[PDB]
């Protein structure tokens, strides 16, 4: 084991260094989701054109054409509703990361503000101690002060 | 590209949407209360 | 192919949220609570020294 | 996942739901007596 | 001036809002009570030696 | 041919944006925002000091 005073400092550094880490990572799952939101608009888009294609396939009385089309569309549309409820399940879960992540950042000032005020006490009490044991007090007539042990010199 | 954009965002969060709703809201007042006075300025 | 796509856009989520709960743990028994008052908070380590 | 959420629950204790129906259950008179004095301090 | 125009119903995000924030400045308010109070007991100490 | 140049239109349209928003990031993280007070900004590190 170390010294309790020194382990503190190295501790938070570490501390710091994981957080960000944790800032890097979040940010990646945000481009995942935005990433296949934008995917799944293209999607429907295509189904629209084909829905849009079957609008005039029977204007002229073709409606056999226009057959062909809306079953093609539905494939698409089994696409479209697998990733809605993807998205739904990924919308509510990295909000509640965000959430985790807000509050230890608050949470980790707390602690760097007390950490420089605790040494401050250490430092002073430590020295007094160094200090008083060489008060070299007259009155203990043993050697144990210095000056007396100089007086019997 | 969004990879960054997101990392801006999170670092600086912006105003909330409650927020927005106040600002413009004391905006309007603001207009209408100087345009309000300024019929009743000049007449 | 289509199959291996779904399964690739999940793997980065996943990762996420283990690097965001790992260091969640690894934070918090760093707490250092002030209540403990048995050496376990390293803060009240240094209030008994 | 779940095994390391676990840990940190336990190893900190969360509110107990007692506790929680007093935050909140004080926040309303806080927010209804400030609402309450609102309207009598302003009139 | 939320409710000025009869709004009510917009004053009392507001004032919902703002609790969040005092629980802070009450949080911060004892912590410094007791700093207070520590640091010149130091100060003593530092001048007498 | 025709699609050759149908990539190279855009090529430079992308490097655009990702100048635009690299860049953005590094006018960010030196904001210096005042409320930090931790030294994360450069200027309430200077305050402490
Ligand atoms: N009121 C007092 N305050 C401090 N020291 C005193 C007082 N009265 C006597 N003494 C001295 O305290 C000394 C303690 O003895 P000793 O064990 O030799 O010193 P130390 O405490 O440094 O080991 C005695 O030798 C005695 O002379
Ligand atoms: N409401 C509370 N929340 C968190 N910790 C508390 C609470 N009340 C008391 N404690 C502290 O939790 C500590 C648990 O004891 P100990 O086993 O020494 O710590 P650890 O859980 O780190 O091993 C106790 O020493 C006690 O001081
Ligand atoms: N509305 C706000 N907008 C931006 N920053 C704020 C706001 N309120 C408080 N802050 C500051 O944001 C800082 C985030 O803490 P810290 O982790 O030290 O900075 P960083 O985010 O640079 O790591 C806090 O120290 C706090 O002072």
């Amino acid at each position: 084991q170390e010294a309790p005073e020194d382990l503190l400092e190295r501790l938070l550094g570490e501390m710091e260094l994981e957080l960000i880490e944790l800032r890097r990572a979040l940010a990646q799952t945000i481009a995942t989701f935005k990433s296949t939101e934008r995917q799944r608009d293209a999607q429907q888009l295509i189904a629209q054109r084909w829905y849009e294609k079957a609008q005039a396939a029977l204007d002229r009385g073709n409606e056999q054409l226009a057959r062909e089309a809306l079953g093609q569309r539905q494939s698409y549309q089994s696409h479209t509703e697998a990733l809605g409820k993807s998205l739904g399940e990924q919308r509510a879960l990295v909000e509640q990361v965000r959430g985790q992540l807000q509050k230890l950042e608050r949470k980790y000032l707390e602690l760097k503000s007390q950490k420089n005020l605790y040494l401050a006490r250490l430092k002073s009490a430590i020295a007094a101690q160094k200090i008083e044991e060489i008060a070299g007090n007259l009155d203990n007539a043993s050697a144990s002060s210095l000056f007396e042990r100089i007086e019997t010199k | 590209i969004l990879e960054l954009e997101a990392e801006r965002e999170l670092l600086n969060p912006p105003p909330s949407p409650l927020d927005k709703k106040f600002e413009q809201w004391e905006e309007q007042q603001a207009v209408e209360a100087t345009l309000a006075a300024m019929k009743a300025r000049r007449s």
